[PDB]
RNA sequence: UGUUCACCCACUAAUAGGGAACGUGAGCUGGGUUUAGACCGUCGUGAGACAGGUUAGUUUUACCCUACUGAUGAUGUGUUGU
RNA sequence: GAAUGGAUGAACGAGAUUCCCACUGUCCCUACCUACUAUCCAGCGAAACCACAGCCAAGGGAACGGGCUUGGCGGAAUCAG
RNA sequence: CCUCUGGCAUGUUGGAACAAUGUAGGUAAGGGAAGUCGGCAAGCCGGAUCCGUAACUUCGGGAUAAGGAUUGGCUCUAAGG
RNA sequence: UGGAGCCGCCGCAGGUGCAGAUCUUGGUGGUAGUAGCAAAUAUUCAAACGAGAACUUUGAAGGCCGAAGUGGAGAAGGGUU
């Protein structure tokens, strides 16, 4: 429905951008009733919200 | 309330109006003239064509700058447009008239849109900022619409 | 009202 | 004050309302005067601009620096399959003008032709001339026809034949054949009318109408170029770089005091798709179409007495934005009006032609057939195959 | 690269607002504000230009 | 040469003369006149002046009517096409 | 015309001129291409200006008329310019 | 000029066309300032290395004066701690 | 139509009669569905929510800002944004 709050918090929990936050688009409803962080920290451990890897910039 | 032009036989004539609607008076006016005197089941069809640009609404009076279109030849006119909001609003009005005819107990598919009338409604206003620190109006011109169907078949 | 002309433009100048 | 430095004016006033031509097929505005003495003939034909190419020829104007020298010369091909006469039509002289008096149509008329009478054919039931053709098979109708011709024989002066193209035979997209009135010029009206009556429902090829090395006048609509500014449409001066409100304009429309802009001032509008009547286009070569006796005779087109190959006037990869000229064609010197595929009215000259250039007999020595669709370098495919040899697609 | 911010409301780089980098246990570079450099006392005699020995500057 | 005007070169068949709000700035340009800055000369006690010279100096608006250019259309002919 | 400074003068100048070399669509003489507009549509939506208005020729007239006189004439509604 | 970290949704809208005028970019045969008040505008020039550098001069400059040549990729060699 | 006061005659009294004042205050037209919503490259596909999606959100792709940032923090000013 609307996951701008979740994406903000997620990023503050991860200590990444929110470029890097990934929310599973299948399991949206679960994410939408996450409101607090530590609800979000639970979701991170389950693998619904994830930190994406860095965009590779080779030096080679 | 009192409508302008009360019907000939109220027994078998349904009514509707919509006051103070945010719809361009001029556009609405013209699409109401096009629709006037149709059979209701034609009229709904026509307005839906106007929504999809399969039939136009000729702009006869308020026609300044309005473009020409092939679709207007039907009407015997060169100007024409596809005012989508105006259709959308007096599709709802028809819907409500059809509702009322059904409530009154009239043959819905005998109803000819006998009388329809778009009147100017009191203007809204918001402002537009212009060159050299002037502030002009940028006003909406909304309308009241009102209409009368009648069993004729 | 509209700006129109500058103060030292003085449109229809006929000295 | 007077204009300082004189210059002649831009564009002609003898060509204006520079507007979009109401017709598409160019009208023969005036057919030649029938001297009732020489034998009957059609005056005009109706062709299609297929394209352009070179020619080469020895030239025979004594005195010139180009006498007995080979020159090259641009030509238009005009694919002109034979015309079917479907009607005749009598005109009567009046002080008002030249009233049309009686139109007799033929019995059978092709769908090529019928097409023209409807704006939509797909939709129509194709009922045109249905009740008309009934007339040709009964006593009352056949008697009514015979009286109508006899009335035309009595009262009419000018007789034009209604002919139409054989759209069937062209590579074009359209099937809707062009009709056209063509003036019969020749002997007495009766003799003229009997000839047309004989030609009804019959083909009329080009070579009947025109001969070779004949000056003709091409009549057609110009290649249309939309709305165009005054600098394109009238070739006025461009104003210099600095001009604040644009420079592809005319600066002074008009003086103050005839306080109206004149019709003689240059304004922007429709450029092209005008009706135009060019004159003195010499037919270099009337060509024969493809035909069969056992196999194809493709040679008879672009082969000459000095080349003797097996070419067609079709260049490699066809004429561009057109097709294969399979039918009989004329070959005019120079350009002609209009775009490719454009229907084109040819008309015998309005003019007694007795100039040294207008009586020159043309023997072509070489017709170029190299591709136009890019810089072509081989005349024919068989020549290319020899030069290149085998390719990987073998 | 980890860019960083001042830790106080004093934005302007001043004599007061001198800093240094420090990596923490948390594995982040952070600013610590530095104390000013103290000077050893000069001699009363007023001719010997060097500053005194055996005194914490 | 800001010039109109003028003169000279060159070509030409000829390099005739004029008008249109000294045609034509919501067509341009702004070189010149003709604001404000400044320089020189002459004049003025002076502020300042100079059909005396010099240099630097904002060129607005059209979507209204008409006109013209092109573009759809209009009344008539029963309708429609040719 | 002489510190109301005269005469000079390297270096410097978004200062004022003149010529030459190079270079060029400045021009002969214009053409084509691209983007954003203008264009048409949906939605939204101002202003200035406005005696009435809005086809001309000539006349006379406050001595250059849309209106008056005498002639020419006049055909809905509009679009881009 | 291109990229990662981080950040945005093209700056108060969209769609369909690709006319004239424009605004902003380009390119032009042959000529080369004939254009114009006036080379305005644009174009030439441009980096580095190696040569080479006039008048005049306050002897500092002028000076990147002017005018030339070279420049890529690859495989080696030599020289510097 | 409206729903609570008003007039004739004789006298008296006046802040007593509007077309104008580039009049004052308020309202409404034509212009006009017109000018316009063109600075800074850019969007596309799917799903979700939802009465309703060109614009919200999630995912995927393509792009830009390109550490003198369209990033991360403050000062003044704002004052709950
Ligand atoms: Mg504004
Ligand atoms: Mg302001
Ligand atoms: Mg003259
Ligand atoms: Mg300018
Ligand atoms: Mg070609
Ligand atoms: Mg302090
Ligand atoms: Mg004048
Ligand atoms: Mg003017
Ligand atoms: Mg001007
Ligand atoms: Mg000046
Ligand atoms: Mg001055
Ligand atoms: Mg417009
Ligand atoms: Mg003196
Ligand atoms: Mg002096
Ligand atoms: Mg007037
Ligand atoms: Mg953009
Ligand atoms: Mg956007
Ligand atoms: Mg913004
Ligand atoms: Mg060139
Ligand atoms: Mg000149
Ligand atoms: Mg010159
Ligand atoms: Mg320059
Ligand atoms: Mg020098
Ligand atoms: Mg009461
Ligand atoms: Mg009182
Ligand atoms: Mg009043
Ligand atoms: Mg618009
Ligand atoms: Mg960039
Ligand atoms: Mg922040
Ligand atoms: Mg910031
Ligand atoms: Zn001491």
């Amino acid at each position: 429905s609307m996951l701008r709050l979740q994406k903000r918090l997620a990023s503050s929990v991860l200590r990444c951008g929110k470029k890097k936050v990934w929310l599973d688009p299948n399991e949206t409803n679960e994410i939408a009733n996450a409101n607090s962080r530590q609800q979000i920290r639970k979701l991170i451990k389950d693998g619904l919200i994830i930190r994406k890897p860095v965009t590779v910039h080779s030096r080679a | 309330v009192r409508y302008s032009l009360d019907p000939e036989n109220p027994t078998k004539s349904c009514k509707s109006r919509g006051s103070n609607l945010r719809v361009h008076f001029k556009n609405t006016r013209e699409t109401a003239q096009a629709i006037k005197g149709m059979h209701i089941r034609k009229a709904t069809k026509y307005l839906k064509d106007v929504t999809l640009k399969k039939q136009c609404v000729p702009f006869r009076r308020y026609n300044g700058g309005v473009g020409r279109c092939a679709q207007a030849k039907q009407w015997g006119w060169t100007q024409g447009r596809w005012p989508k909001k105006s259709a959308e609003f007096l599709l709802h009005m028809l819907k409500n008239a059809e509702s009322n005819a059904e409530l009154k107990g009239l043959d819905v598919d005998s109803l000819v849109i006998e009388h329809i009338q778009v009147n100017k409604a009191p203007k809204m206003r918001r402002r537009t900022y212009r060159a050299h620190g002037r502030i002009n109006p940028y006003m909406s011109s909304p309308c009241h619409i009102e209409m009368i169907l009648t069993e004729k078949e | 009202g509209m700006w129109r002309f500058y103060t030292e433009d003085s449109p229809g100048l006929k000295v | 004050s007077h204009r300082k430095f004189s210059a002649p004016r831009h564009g002609s006033l003898g060509f204006l309302p520079r507007k979009r031509s109401s017709r598409h097929r160019g009208k023969v505005k005036s057919f030649p005067k029938d001297d009732p003495s020489k034998p009957v003939h059609l005056t005009a034909f109706l062709g299609y601009k297929a394209g352009m190419t070179h020619i080469v020829r020895e030239v025979d104007r004594p005195g010139s620096k180009v006498n007995k020298k080979e020159v090259v010369e641009a030509v238009t091909i005009v694919e002109t399959p034979p015309m079917v006469v479907v009607g005749i039509v009598g005109y009567v002289e009046t002080p008002r003008g030249l009233r049309t008096f009686k139109t007799v149509f033929a019995e059978h008329i092709s769908d090529e032709c019928k097409r023209r009478f409807y704006k939509n054919w797909h939709k129509s039931k194709k009922k045109a001339f249905t009740k008309y053709c009934k007339k040709w098979q009964d006593d009352a109708g056949k008697r009514q026809l015979d009286k109508d011709f006899s009335s035309m024989k009595k009262y009419c002066q000018v007789i034009r034949v209604l002919a139409h193209t054989q759209m069937r035979l062209l590579p074009l997209r359209q099937k809707k054949a062009h009709l056209m009135e063509i003036q019969v010029n020749g002997g007495t009206v009766a003799e003229k009318l009997d000839w047309a009556r004989e030609r009804l429902e019959q083909q009329v090829p080009v070579s009947q109408v025109f001969g070779q090395d004949e000056m003709i006048d091409v009549i057609g609509v110009t290649k249309g170029k939309g709305y165009k500014g005054v600098t394109s449409r009238w070739h006025t001066k461009k104003l210099p770089r600095k001009t604040h409100r644009g420079l592809r304009k005319v600066a002074c429309i008009g003086a103050w005091h005839p306080a109206r802009v004149a019709f003689s001032v240059a304004r922007a509008g429709q450029k092209g798709y005008h009706h135009r009547t060019e004159i003195n286009k010499k037919i270099y070569k009337i060509g024969q179409g493809y035909l069969i006796k056992d196999g194809k005779l493709i040679k008879n087109n672009a082969s000459t007495d000095y080349d003797l190959s097996d070419k067609s006037i079709n260049p490699l990869g066809g004429f561009v934005h057109y097709g294969e000229v399979t039918n009989d064609f004329v070959m005019l010197k120079g350009c002609v009006v209009g775009t490719k595929k454009r229907v084109l009215t040819l008309r015998k000259s309005l003019l007694v032609q007795t100039k040294r250039r207008a009586l020159e007999k043309i023997d072509l020595k070489f017709i170029d057939t190299t591709s136009k669709f890019g810089h072509g370098r081989f005349q024919t495919v068989e020549e290319k195959k020899a030069f290149m040899g085998p390719l990987k697609k073998d | 690269v980890q860019r960083l911010t001042y830790r106080r409301r004093l934005s302007y780089n001043t004599a007061s607002n001198k800093t240094r980098l420090s990596r923490t246990p948390g594995n982040r570079i952070v600013y610590l504000y530095t104390k000013k450099v103290g000077k050893a006392p000069k001699s009363a005699c007023g001719v010997c230009p060097g500053r005194l020995r055996g005194v914490r500057a």
